[PDB]
């Protein structure tokens, strides 16, 4: 089978600079007809792929003119003249001159734009939780820029590394800025055992982390 | 418009079977060549199957992964397309996509294939508690926990809150799913007016509107 | 009779 090898893995453009991303062929895509089936495809976050270019560079009705695919034989280029907050997503290229019709891994557009601090909120476990014998600690870090972000746990002073779980938002579809959720699940004759609960959060925007905090005794 | 609606996901046991249908409108379905395409979550697109149309004698091709395990076929009188698919594996786990040649894309069904059963979610409110007097900006939260197979859909005060609210992808821990979701609201608008978290996991036929309540003792 | 194609696959 015909191997497509997309490159970078993901790259990160400021709103109205240019991108260019490749598609690289173990074979060549040449086909017996002398026409090359090369189509690049974008993924949206949460939806559906949309074909935007075939026959290596002609554009489906709709797409804007700042896409120009080029490229013969096994080299295939994507480029976006300025890029838009709406070029956001996977790029996948796509070849349909041998079978059986294989695609390249995808190249992630992400939206770069300034730095920007988290701003931390702590929750404490609800009395619905309790009641099952489970207990949870919740920190939001909302509205961060860059992605990367280290939360650090602590029990009454000490690191917890077990029992936690952390998820990202997709970038802010206003702002492109991330969101951030990182939940510290104990048992509940553990969480009665201790009294402090903090939640620490490193990021470039700081030499100092944020912390936010709350004790089972006082209210 | 051109509309192709996937109906057929959900949960099956590893060596299992299940058929998914594909219904077309808005274009001529009976003159054209289709094909399906799969999406592992969190990783890229797989090409699955292909039919032609009756003037290619409805010409049919496979992914060496798939095939004679799966099987495509279509009923042109209904503009239906299918997939029938047998003795399925971990591995088959995706979001299957209807596809009229390479352009036109249905919104996809999920196909989960787990030995782990169906299990609804817990909801819990998430209120500020000991501290934070007054700081303009309050944020609210429901952590939706230990819940399979997925989808589980967040709305804050039934599609109304709409801004400031940041619904976090689930992530799976043996064999249960968690999730949460945030809502940032001005400190006017709550707690004087409602704000409740509207949780839905269609699997377990779950609905669970928890309202949130302030904690201060 | 007669298949559309948008030129997506060869043959
Ligand atoms: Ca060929």
């Amino acid at each position: 089978d015909v191997v497509m090898t997309q490159t970078p893995l993901t790259l990160s453009v400021t709103i109205g600079q240019p991108a260019s991303i490749s598609c690289k062929s173990s074979q060549s895509l040449l086909d017996s007809d002398g026409k090359t089936y090369l189509n690049w495809l974008l993924q949206r976050p949460g939806q559906s792929p949309k074909r935007l270019i075939y026959l290596v560079s002609k554009l489906d009705s709709g797409v804007p003119d700042r896409f120009t695919g080029s490229g013969s034989g096994t080299d295939f280029t994507l480029k976006i003249s300025r890029v838009e907050a709406e070029d956001l997503g996977v790029y996948y290229c796509w070849q349909g001159s041998h079978f059986p019709y294989t695609f390249g891994g995808g190249t992630k557009l992400e939206i770069k734009r300034a730095d920007a601090a988290p701003t931390v909120s702590i929750f404490p476990p609800s009395s619905e939780q309790l009641t099952s014998g489970g207990a949870s600690v919740v920190c939001f870090l909302n509205n961060f820029y860059p992605k990367d972000i280290n939360v650090k746990w602590k029990i009454d002073g000490s690191e917890r590394q077990n029992g936690v779980l952390n998820s990202w938002t997709d970038q802010d579809s206003k702002d492109s800025t991330y969101s951030m959720s990182s939940t510290l699940t104990l048992t509940k004759d553990e969480y009665e055992r201790h009294n402090s609960y903090t939640c620490e959060a490193t990021h470039k925007t700081s030499t100092s982390p944020i912390v936010k905090s709350f004790n089972r005794n006082e209210c | 418009e051109v509309q192709l609606e996937e109906s057929g996901g959900r949960l099956v046991q590893p060596k299992g079977s299940l058929k998914l249908s594909c219904a077309a409108s808005g274009f001529s379905f009976n003159t054209n060549a289709m094909n399906w395409v799969r999406q592992a979550p969190g990783k890229g697109l797989e090409w699955v199957a292909r039919i032609r149309s009756k003037i290619n004698n409805y010409s049919t091709y496979y992914a060496d992964s798939v095939k004679d395990r799966f099987t495509i076929s279509r009923d042109d009188s209904q503009s239906m397309l299918y997939l029938q698919m047998n003795n399925l594996k971990t591995e088959d786990t995706a979001m299957y996509y209807c596809v009229r040649g390479t352009t036109y894309w249905g919104q996809g069904t999920l196909v989960t294939v787990s030995a782990a059963k169906t299990t609804p979610p817990s909801v819990y409110p998430l209120a500020p508690g000991s501290a934070a007097q007054t700081n303009s900006m309050v944020t609210l939260g429901c952590l939706v926990k230990g819940y399979f197979p997925e989808p589980v859909t967040v709305t804050w005060n039934s599609g109304s809150l709409s801004s400031g609210v940041h619904t976090f992808p689930a992530v799976l821990q043996s064999d249960l799913y968690t999730l949460s979701s945030s809502v940032t609201v001005p400190s006017s608008p709550r707690p004087s007016e409602t704000v409740t978290c509207n949780v839905a996991h269609p699997a377990s036929s779950t609905k669970v509107d928890k309202k949130i309540v302030p904690r201060d003792c | 009779e007669e298949e559309d194609d948008d030129m997506g696959f060869g043959l």
